RNA sequence: AAAAAUGUGAUCUUGCUUGUAAAUACAAUUUUGAGAGGUUAAUAAAUUACAAGUAGUGCUAUUUUUGUAUUUAGGUUAGCUAUUUAGCUUUACGUU
RNA sequence: AUUGCUCUUCAACGAGGAAUUCCUAGUAAGCGCAAGUCAUCAGCUUGCGUUGAUUACGUCCCUGCCCUUUGUACACACCGC
């Protein structure tokens, strides 16, 4: 609605996704609620920006880090490993492609599926080595909800990359499948599977 | 799987003879007033939420 | 309506027992040890392997028709600790969790009047 | 070698039956579904963006992104 | 495998107790750089092959048609671990 | 083969065991430039900017170091006597 006249002419598509609603790179960012506390202000969706791309002065306090972009933090995890390290546009690239192939598959917001992907990921109870004399016992204990989200940031980005490893599938179509696995807690995916034998050690030692 | 979800209330200390531990004492969401000292991997915070399995067993310093 | 039994708990240091029998003693139920469930000598007193004895001794009693149990506690007694073994507790634990009834708990551990000499000799037990 | 590369009238036929049918088409998901070869993949891919039947939402180079019509 | 028909003292094919004929090749990186002396001791595997004593069942079963076939295809251990509907290795057995 | 370039040869290596280094933000890592030496040679170095994350923001488990209290036949001081 209202395409205003600038000297430099803008293309009409682009034009029509601006203004009226806030959205991401080309769709709608809205809706995506988690209904899982812990998870909820950690996972943050509330915030509506158009590039996974910012300055981000995030690492400087302590948990500035939650309020950066769900996006953004993926971008960051793909980022790993120093063939590839840097390169945020790359990144970007990649999670756009994700995006893409989210939406092409079942329709759905893709947005949503990465968060229920995520949801799915967070180990609830983590073993951590204690001394106790010399041996290796290790006490389970409760997963903070940030660190939980990280580690399942990293987990699918981990599996992707696995996926990645000498393939044609494009790192991009692995992370979406991998998306698409937790969102269907199918227990095919990688990162799905690392969490359910910590669940499993978490048992074992209680 | 019987998923308890709790709150934390007051951070009641770092534990652990390493770091990364912290004990915290635990209001849980729903049944509230029933405290628990449970001890938490990551960054914790006052009004943070905690997904777990094995819910009334409370924890201890760490040795 | 409840049929008891007496669990007794022989907790040693580097063994544990669950000996569960009928009120007079003679007439056993189950007599499931430590070391019996875990094959690896260490793990004896170990507190998994205790709970593991103590489960088994439970299903035992279930397959033959009882319903409670006195918890009696031994320390090894006399001579040697006359301290309750890393896995008595433990044992009790598990017996508590199989729901198996329990009703008046003791530790009948032999502490003596005045024992008979112990261990060591004079200058002890010399690391 | 793993096959697989094989170029035959037959198997354009079954590549053919069909472009309809697929949430998306990219490369990597013709390879291997046992078909074509990366390159021929491609071409395929290319040769189904002719006339309807697959249209595009990637454009790039190796992340080409393409679903069924309409 | 499908099908028409001849004939054998009506017909047909589930294994049990026996002894002999044969396929686990070839080797090298290594073993103390070359030769000799022992596959020391130990030890045959069920697998295929013909016939017995018939529970079976009368043992041996022939002459001609339709297709490139149309037939029914694929895969199992052994150990460790309180990740025990899971984790790690994955044919061990003098060493490879 | 100083080094460069041109064609040709196409080896090992499908992310590396026991171990162990460096790191907390424009950092880490990547990327090149830059002078230094220099007649000629950069895989080095001191700087520089470009791209730019993951995870803590704690603890004394290890390692080292520091103190305090303790014990000392040591004072060339545990490689001691
Ligand atoms: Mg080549
Ligand atoms: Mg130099």
């Amino acid at each position: 609605f209202v395409p205003v006249e600038l000297a430099t002419t803008i293309p009409v598509e682009i034009q029509q996704a601006q203004q009226e609603i806030k959205l991401f790179n080309k769709w709608s960012f809205e809706d995506v609620e988690v209904k899982d506390a812990s998870l909820v202000d950690y996972i943050q969706i509330s915030k509506p920006i158009y590039v996974a791309h910012t300055a981000g002065r995030y690492a400087n306090k302590r948990f500035r880090k939650a309020q950066c972009p769900i996006v953004e933090r993926l971008t960051n995890s793909l980022m790993m490993n120093g063939r590839n390290n840097g390169k945020k546009l790359k990144a970007v690239r990649i999670v756009k492609h994700t995006l893409e192939i989210i939406n092409v598959l079942t329709d759905q917001n893709p947005l949503q599926v990465v968060v229920d992907a995520i949801i799915n990921s967070g180990p609830r109870e983590d073993t951590t080595r204690v001394g106790g004399g010399g041996a290796a016992r290790r006490q389970a204990v409760d997963v903070s909800p940030l660190r939980r989200v990280n580690q399942s940031i990293a987990l699918l980005t981990i599996g992707a990359r696995e996926a990645a490893f000498r393939n044609i599938k494009t790192i991009a179509e692995t992370l979406a499948e991998e998306l698409i696995n937790a969102a269907k807690g199918s227990s095919t995916s990688y990162a799905i599977k690392k969490k359910d034998e910590l669940e499993r050690v978490a048992k074992s030692n209680r | 799987t019987p998923v308890t979800l709790a709150k934390v209330i007051k951070v009641l200390g770092r534990t652990g003879s390493r770091g990364g531990v912290t004990q915290v004492r635990v209001e849980f969401l729903e049944d509230t007033t029933r405290t628990i000292v449970r001890n938490v991997k990551g960054p914790v915070r006052e009004g943070d939420i905690l997904v777990l399995m094995e819910s009334e067993r409370e924890a201890r310093r760490l040795r | 309506s409840q049929v008891f039994g007496v669990a007794r708990i022989f907790a040693s240091f580097n063994d544990t027992f669950v000996h569960v029998t009928d009120l007079s003693g003679r007439e056993t139920i189950a007599r499931v040890t430590g070391g019996m469930k875990v094959k690896a000598d260490r793990d004896e007193s170990s507190p998994y392997a205790a709970m593991l004895a103590a489960q088994d001794v439970a299903a035992k009693c279930k397959e033959v028709g009882i319903t409670a149990v006195h918890i009696k506690i031994r320390a090894t007694g006399g001579t040697r600790s006359k301290t309750p073994g890393p896995g008595g507790q433990a044992a009790l634990r598990a017996l508590a969790r199989s729901g198996l009834r329990i009703g008046r708990i003791e530790d009948v551990t032999p502490v003596p009047s005045d024992s008979t000499r112990k261990k060591g000799g004079r200058r002890g037990r010399r690391l | 070698a793993k096959h697989a590369v094989v170029l035959d009238q037959d198997k354009f036929d079954r590549i053919m039956k069909e472009a309809p049918t697929y949430r998306y088409v990219s490369v990597s998901v013709l390879v291997d579904r046992f078909k074509l070869g990366g390159s021929l993949a491609r071409v395929a891919l290319r040769h189904l963006e002719n006339e309807g039947i697959i249209k595009p939402v990637s454009k790039h180079s190796k992340q080409a992104i393409y679903t069924r019509a309409t």
